[PDB]
């Protein structure tokens, strides 16, 4: 109880965002430098999370686990959505073509990366998988910065990777060539006096399908 | 199957009808000869119409024969001289001395 911080409060900043987006009903505004907070309010919240020496086997939420720090306090607020935030998945994906229009989904589905549990990508609105086959072969570079690990929840399911055990293998032929390029980019930028955040988030996508069968041939 | 790229075996197909085997032999990598304890011959042919995945893991028994003799061995090679008709030759070993 009475859990207040010694710094500037984060929930009052959250509620100040909860009085702007929650009243946005067809008003004709674009929140793309304002919803940068929703991807930045949790990263400073991640920046203080490394002090407690976390256990990386945390498939749950700290709201169930760790009420000692501000990570568990704030993830519960944006998860009890009551079919209000849940229409954003039907909105910014199904009728989304433009890059500021796709800014409002790919910079935000990565904000609910622990929250995306099972059935959003498993829903019959499953064209988002084929959209992510479209949003990886043909996307923008700030978009593909935030587009590779979006089916990370799909590869955690053993039912999506069995329905797509050859459709994904098409996409693996693309992403390894880009994965070869970054060792040619970043090392040559460091081989001068003698960027890796995509390299972090592509391997997050490629990890759960590193185990499956018939994919070792194009690996080696 | 054996995929050299993967390094591991792979089940293409499987017959399901329970016959007690006696000896088997590959003919031409499409037709596969099998014997039986019940003194019989049959060939399972690998299925061609790969329309789905259920119908391509099921072999089909193509042809039946009662070779009235137990079968022990199979081997290649003919008994006539090479003059360089029919194609291939498989000889079989028995229990009554009837090659």
């Amino acid at each position: 109880m009475t859990t207040v911080v010694v710094h500037v409060d984060s929930k009052a900043e959250l509620t100040t965002l909860l009085e702007q987006w929650e009243k946005e009903h067809g008003s004709g505004q674009d929140m793309v430098p304002i919803l940068t907070r929703m991807s930045q309010l949790i990263e400073k919240e991640t920046e203080e999370y490394r002090k407690g020496d976390p256990d990386p086997f945390d498939d749950r939420h700290p709201g169930r686990a760790d009420p000692e720090c501000m990570l568990g306090h704030l993830l519960r607020i944006l998860f009890k959505n009551d079919d209000f935030m849940n229409a954003l998945v039907n909105a910014y994906v199904m009728t989304s073509r433009e890059p500021p229009l796709n800014t409002a989904a790919c910079r935000l589905l990565l904000d609910i990366m622990p929250g995306l549990e099972t059935a959003v990508v498993f829903q019959e609105k499953e064209g988002i998988v084929e959209n992510l086959f479209k949003w990886a072969r043909e996307a923008d570079q700030p978009l593909r910065t935030y587009s590779t690990g979006l089916l990370g929840g799909a590869m955690e399911n053993q039912d999506i990777a069995a329905n797509y055990r050859d459709e994904n293998s098409q996409l693996v032929a693309i992403v390894l060539r880009r994965l070869r390029e970054l060792q040619l980019q970043e090392v040559a930028l460091r081989q001068e006096n003698k960027p890796a955040i995509e390299q972090r988030l592509i391997l997050q996508y490629l990890t759960p399908l590193g185990e499956y069968q018939e994919l070792l041939p194009i690996f080696m | 199957a054996y995929k050299p790229m993967e390094g591991n075996f792979e089940e293409i197909a499987r017959d399901f009808n329970p016959n007690w085997m006696s000896a088997v032999e590959i003919l031409d990598d499409d037709n596969f000869l099998g014997a039986e304890n019940a003194f019989n011959l049959f060939v399972c042919q690998k299925d061609s119409a790969a329309t789905t995945d259920e119908e391509r893991q099921h072999l089909q028994e193509v042809g039946l024969f009662h070779l009235g003799e137990f079968v022990n061995v199979f081997c290649h090679g003919s008994l006539v001289m090479q003059n360089l008709p029919t194609q291939g030759s498989v000889l079989f070993g028995t229990v009554n001395g009837m090659i």
